[PDB]
Order: C-alpha cells, then structure tokens, then sequence
C-alpha cells in the first residue's frame, strides 16, 4: 500500500 | 518574548481569542528538545533554519527535499520566523519520494529508525516526531506509531484531509499517539479536516505560511500543516518542564482552548492548541 502527504 | 506581525497560526496558539497577530512565547524556545520530521526531506541549507536542521536518513537515491512538503512542515516546527519552537533541533527522515508518495514498508522503517536513532542524539529535554502523512488503514502502520510512542517519543500525526472519519486512516487511527485536526483563521474546522473520536486536538491548518525549497516561502493548507504546530508546541512545553513525551498529548488537550471552534461534528473534541503563556 502507498501513503501520501496530507 | 513577542514576535510581532507573526503568521496567523503562531499568533493563534498563544491567544485565547482569534484576531491577533503577535506570537507570545517563552524565550527558551524549545532549546534542548529535538523534533524529527518524517516526510519528503528538509532543505537544511534554508536561511531560516540557522544551522539547526540536518538530514539524518533517506530511503531514496538522495536525501534532498525535491517536493517542499517536508521543508514547510519543518519550518512550522522550528524556523526562526515561521516556527513554534525557534531553538529546537530538527532532524529529517526522508520516507516520501519527491512526488510525495511512500510505501508503507518504508514509512514503518523510518518510524523504527526514530526510536533507535534518538539514542544517538543530544536531546536532553525531549523528543517529538511529526508525521504529516497518512493513507489507508493498516494495523502494521498503527503498531509502528505505537512502538515509537512507547519508546518515549511524542508522536503527532495528521488526521487526514478527506472530511471523513479518521478511524479509517493510519496512523491517524492509532489511539496512543496525538491525532491532529485542522482549523482556519476564523476558528472553524477546516472544510477538509478529518474528524471523529480518535482526534485529540486541533491546530491551525488553513493558509499556513512557512519555508519552501530554494530558500523561499509559501502558504499551503492541510492537516499536514496543523500537525507541526502541535509537534512544535510539545517540544516547547517539554523544554519548560511542564510535560513529558508520554504525557504531552494529554497535557496539550487539558490546557487547550475549549469550545472555540465551529463546524465540529458531534463526537469530535472541541479543543484548540494553546501554549498557556503569560508574560
Ligand atoms: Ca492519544
């Protein structure tokens, strides 16, 4: 899975 | 101390009322505390860091911030003009690529790095980790955040920008760490801010001026901008001796301004970060 900047 | 014509969010965190533009803080300014920023990197050369920021770890072919997001967040923690804790040390952990993306395995690797690495640094007053990133729920990401907090680090996390229940996001949804929502200059919940019972605290998140790459500055908005206000506030309070890593999220909530915000859904705390400073 991939996380991202918020 | 008083910094005149301050960016609005710094003024907000030292005020009981909206509508002021002077940041009031104790001169100790987070000296002797340390903050890790787990993000796209930090432009350590930026004039505003004054030699207090360095890059300690990357997982890509370079340690430079090519995105800007990490440098902005670092500036709200610890830049001379734009930062909460103007005398804190700033460590950069590049877990996100220059597009702002990162695999969960890399993110976890950067968290466990912090728990160990802190023992190789000089941070006698306190250690915070700012985590302005999130994604889909994962127990393994939550556990890494829990482990970092359990080692004796205050972990602030952005709630996310989906106008959604933060229970479905990670590490926002890990109860043991400090989960941060975004507010605007008129004491509304930002219209993108995730909400819910897992939120601990709100901080300024709309139109936040801070440092960018190339030695520049700009304003952007997000729960990613609220979170470094709270990470910097914890460092500041630990330097003053008021609280510790394991207790700072609770300390902040207890001392916060209560009932100021609007647009708060039922089930979400009405608590805005406040430094409690009395000159
Ligand atoms: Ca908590």
């Amino acid at each position: 899975a991939a996380a991202s900047v918020k | 101390a008083a910094q005149t014509n301050a960016p609005w969010g710094l003024a907000r965190i030292s005020s009981t009322s909206p509508g002021t533009s002077t940041y009031y803080y104790d001169e100790s300014a987070g000296q002797g505390s340390c903050v890790y920023v787990i993000d796209t990197g930090i432009e350590a050369s930026h004039p505003e860091f004054e030699g207090r920021a360095q890059m300690v770890k990357t997982y890509y072919y370079s340690s430079r911030d090519g995105n800007g997001h990490g440098t902005h967040c670092a500036g709200t923690v610890g830049s001379r003009t734009y930062g909460v804790a103007k005398k804190t040390q700033l460590f950069g952990v590049k877990v996100l690529d220059d597009n702002g993306s990162g695999q969960y395995s890399t993110i976890i690797a950067g968290m466990d790095f912090v728990a160990s690495d802190k023992n190789n640094r000089n941070c006698p007053k306190g250690v915070v980790a700012s985590l302005s990133l999130g994604g889909g729920y994962s127990s393994s990401v939550n556990s890494a955040a829990a482990r970092l907090q359990s080692s004796g680090v205050m972990v602030a996390v952005a709630a996310g920008n989906n106008n959604a229940d933060a229970r479905n996001y990670s590490p926002a949804s890990e109860p043991s760490v400090c989960t941060v929502g975004a507010s605007d200059r008129y004491d509304r919940r930002s219209s993108f801010s995730n909400y819910g019972s897992v939120l601990d605290i709100f901080g300024p998140g709309t139109d936040i001026l801070s440092t960018w790459i190339g030695g520049s500055t700009r304003s952007i908005s997000g729960t990613s901008m609220a979170t470094p206000h709270v990470a910097g506030l914890a460092a500041y309070l630990m330097t003053l001796g008021k609280t510790t890593a394991a207790s700072a999220c609770r300390y902040i909530a207890d001392t916060a301004n209560k009932g100021d915000l609007s647009n708060i859904p039922f089930g979400t705390v009405n608590l805005l970060a406040y430094n409690n400073y009395q000159a």
